[PDB]
């Protein structure tokens, strides 16, 4: 059977600036089956208070997630997205470019 | 509110075509069903519209007009066996259905050779009711109901001799009042000027 | 190939009274309900269950309860019957509920009248009244005439038995029982059928005739404080032999 | 209005982990999640809060029933699926029915099914007729449409009932589905050197952003980024044109929403 990857999209609710509060979403888009594992990355280590939305359904029979937290971008912390799959060997990483 | 309407009796001879009203307003539209329901016994399905226009089954036909909301069921050549009742039903928006309080139709036999008489049957040794019959009626004939509180009239009843090919109309009425007699026991009634009365 | 089986046909109860009605449907259906019919208006769903395993009230659910014991079992539960719960019972089915088109299959229906008190429950009086000789000479006919009278309630089959064989050609019985007092709402019934043979049928001195009439009414558990006799389900019948 | 949509989708999970739920149920208005249902609750509950202050409890709890019900037809369907796919371990199925109001007023109407997340059975409202992939959607097409009454019935709830509660629905949340939040538009410069047009805040998530040289578009050289959801009820897109360093050009970003066009020169 056809198993299709997720597309990975880290990014924030506005257009970043250093010390002013924002919100760090995680698009997770286009993949089949509906089970995914998704964790918001700080530095490396997970964050705990992240929410998502309910388990969302395209056209394409292909399934969508939205994760996000509440942050305040500096310059020194460096934040990614952390999904794994099925499709995937191991879990993969996407980083917030800005 | 939600209302389904049709009415509530119909008349027709046997052999001739009959169509069965049946309108509705409803909360949204998911189908029309049509039941026949005879005395006693079971609805039974017999057909289904949604969109508009005349289907067809066997001698029976059913048409749907959703703008005007209104149905018919056509029953063609008509028999006996078609007197029943036609309960008509909508699915609303939410697949609920809605019942109409149905139509009952009465069929009138065809009376070949109507040969209208009352006879006095035979008296019971094991009951004090004296018992007379008044059959072989045309089926225009009405059977009023007694104006003698100790006199019972039952309505008329239409039996097929299958061996025969043969069908008649009759009705009874008894008493056990001291002044009973066959003569009278349905002056009530508009009974036909040549109804044969046999002497006592 | 059974359908939808429902029991009991008949049944009459006193105010107060709990009683289950049963269906079952072979059919393989998910969707089973409960109706009641009533003079003058339509069907009025009292409870259905949508798939085995939930129930949901109908339009009518007040004094009455259900189980869908399983895929095919839809019980009915009266706990305390009320008279106005005399009515008809039906119990339907259907393959799946929310499909559009799919039709409804139905139980042959439970009569249930419930009393305040069971004193003027009666079964019939059976006669039967032999043909008129005028009607014999006259059309070659002969008609035979059975009276049920004095019943109550209207829980009663009639037949008629030709040489100890049920028959039904040349056989009408009243559809509506009539009422002997009309202006009563408790009025006891009354109900006449016919069977006409040919004159040389009637004529055959061994031929003979009985019209029966099963009575639906108590049972052993129903108690009985009356003078009279305990008016029970019961067979009654009347005879008459052919005569040349 | 602008076009509006209704969309039902259904998805069956034959050997599903611990957790995760055999059947879920969700509908939706545009993007917006309406109502939800699955196996795991079994209750039909809103996702919308102009949906829960408009239709009284007798509504969730009539669906709630039909969806109990609807829940075990998609597992018997499925059962019958795989076992005539012959296929081991979990696998899924997939439904998906809907409605559009379009914008000059006329409709549409769609109903398909999925297994294992590829197209399976396809209706036609038109032709009355099932389109099948392959010789498994054969068979379920002959069943289906031996029964002429379910195609019709189909057809009408497709364009007169789906219409209906989508009017209905549109009603309920016009505050929200019938509002208009205008983009703001920005270029960026980054060496990948591209131009980068970028747009935020705008609902409803409909956009279109185009890069034009010298009057002409030319799409191959695009790079066009998805609609995003910003988190807040509104979107965000982007499109990126790589510059040439050896000719000067005249490069634009055109973007349009809601009936609104807007050029940005660079
Ligand atoms: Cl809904
Ligand atoms: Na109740």
């Amino acid at each position: 059977m056809i198993q299709r990857t997720p597309k990975i999209q880290v990014y924030s609710r506005h257009p970043a600036e250093n010390g002013k509060s924002n919100f760090l979403n995680c698009y997770v888009s286009g993949f089949h089956p509906s089970d995914i594992e998704v964790d918001l990355l700080k530095n490396g280590e997970r964050i705990e208070k992240v929410e998502h939305s309910d388990l969302s359904f395209s056209k394409d029979w292909s399934f969508y997630l939205l994760y996000y937290t509440e942050f305040t971008p500096t310059e020194k912390d460096e934040y990614a997205c952390r999904v794994n799959h099925v499709t995937l060997s191991q879990p993969k990483i996407v980083k917030w470019d800005r | 509110g939600q209302n389904i309407d049709q009415p509530t009796e119909m008349t027709a001879t046997e052999g001739a075509i009959v169509q069965i009203n049946c309108t509705y307003q409803t909360s949204g539209f998911n189908g029309l069903f049509w039941y026949q329901q005879h005395a006693g016994e079971a609805p039974t399905f017999l057909s289904y519209n949604v969109l508009d226009g005349l289907e067809e089954k066997g001698r029976f036909s059913s048409f749907l007009s959703r703008s005007k909301g209104y149905s018919y069921l056509l029953l063609k050549e008509l028999q006996m066996k078609d007197s029943a009742s036609y309960l008509c039903a909508v699915k609303d928006s939410n697949y609920q259905l809605i019942w109409g309080a149905g139509t009952k139709l009465i069929i009138k036999p065809d009376i070949q050779n109507p040969d209208p008489a009352v006879y006095q049957l035979r008296d019971s040794k094991s009951s004090d009711k004296s018992v007379c019959l008044f059959t072989d009626f045309d089926s225009q004939t009405n059977v009023s109901q007694s104006k003698d509180s100790d006199v019972y009239i039952t309505d008329k009843c239409v039996l097929d001799m299958r061996s025969m090919d043969f069908k008649s109309n009759s009705a009874v009425a008894w008493s056990n009042k001291s002044d009973f007699a066959c003569a009278n026991a349905f002056n009530n009634s508009i009974i036909p000027e040549d109804t044969f009365f046999p002497s006592p | 190939n059974a359908g939808v089986t429902q029991t009991p046909k008949f049944q009459v109860l006193k105010t107060g009274q709990s009683m289950t009605l049963q269906c079952a449907q072979d059919m393989n259906h998910n969707s089973m309900y409960w109706y009641r019919q009533d003079p003058g208006m339509g069907l009025r769903l009292i409870y259905y269950s949508a798939s085995e395993g939930t129930t949901d009230k109908g339009e009518v659910p007040n004094g009455y309860n259900v189980s869908r014991l399983n895929k095919r079992e839809f019980s009915l539960r009266l706990e305390s019957a009320a008279p106005s719960q005399t009515s008809v019972y039906f119990c339907a089915s259907s393959v799946w509920t929310g499909e559009g088109s799919g039709e409804l299959f139905f139980g042959e229906g439970s009569r249930l009248t419930v009393l305040e008190d069971l004193k003027n429950v009666f079964p019939p009086e059976v006669a039967v009244f032999e043909p008129s000789e005028a009607e014999i000479s006259h059309t070659q006919k002969a008609t035979l005439v059975c009276l049920a009278t004095g019943f109550y309630p209207d829980h009663v089959e009639l037949s008629w038995w030709v040489n100890g064989k049920e028959v039904h050609s040349g056989v009408c019985t009243d559809p509506q029982p009539l009422k002997e007092q009309p202006a009563l709402n408790d009025s006891r019934y009354a109900l006449s059928s016919r069977l006409r043979v040919s004159a040389t049928f009637w004529q055959n001195p061994r031929n003979h005739f009985r019209c029966q009439v099963q009575f639906y009414g108590l049972s052993e558990n129903d108690e009985w404080t009356q003078d009279r006799a305990k008016p029970v389900t019961q067979i009654v019948s009347a005879e008459a032999w052919g005569r040349a | 209005m602008r076009t509006h949509s209704l969309r039902y989708f259904r998805l069956g999970v034959s050997d599903p982990i611990h957790g995760v739920p055999e059947f879920i149920s969700v509908g939706y208005v545009d993007s917006h999640p309406i109502t939800t249902y699955d196996s795991v609750t079994r209750q039909k509950e809103p996702r919308a809060p102009w949906m829960a202050e408009n239709l009284a409890p007798d509504h969730w709890e009539r669906y709630t029933q039909l969806l109990r019900g609807w829940q075990q037809m998609f597992k018997v369907e499925l059962k019958r699926l795989q076992r005539h796919y012959n296929h081991s371990g979990s696998h899924t199925y997939q439904r998906m029915i809907g409605c559009e109001l379009l914008e000059d007023g006329s409709t549409t109407g769609f109903l398909q099914y999925a297994y294992d997340g590829q197209d399976f059975l396809i209706f036609n409202k038109d032709t009355l007729s099932w389109l099948a992939v392959d010789n498994v959607a054969h068979t379920i097409k002959q069943a289906w449409e031996a029964n002429q009454h379910e195609l019709l019935y189909q057809k009408n709830w497709l364009e007169e009932e789906c219409i209906a509660w989508l009017k209905r629905f549109l009603e309920y949340g016009k505050d929200t589905l019938q509002r208009t939040e205008p983009p703001l538009v920005r270029v960026n410069r980054k060496e990948t050197t591209a131009l980068f047009c970028k747009a935020h805040g705008f609902y409803p998530p409909e956009i279109y952003m185009t890069w034009m040289k010298n009057g002409e578009e030319i799409v191959q050289e695009i790079d066009y980024g998805d609609i995003l959801p910003s988190g807040d009820g509104t979107y965000q897109a982007w499109a990126s044109i790589e510059l040439d360093p050896q000719s000067s050009n005249l490069y634009s970003c055109h973007v349009e929403h809601s009936g609104v066009h807007m050029v940005l020169q660079v």
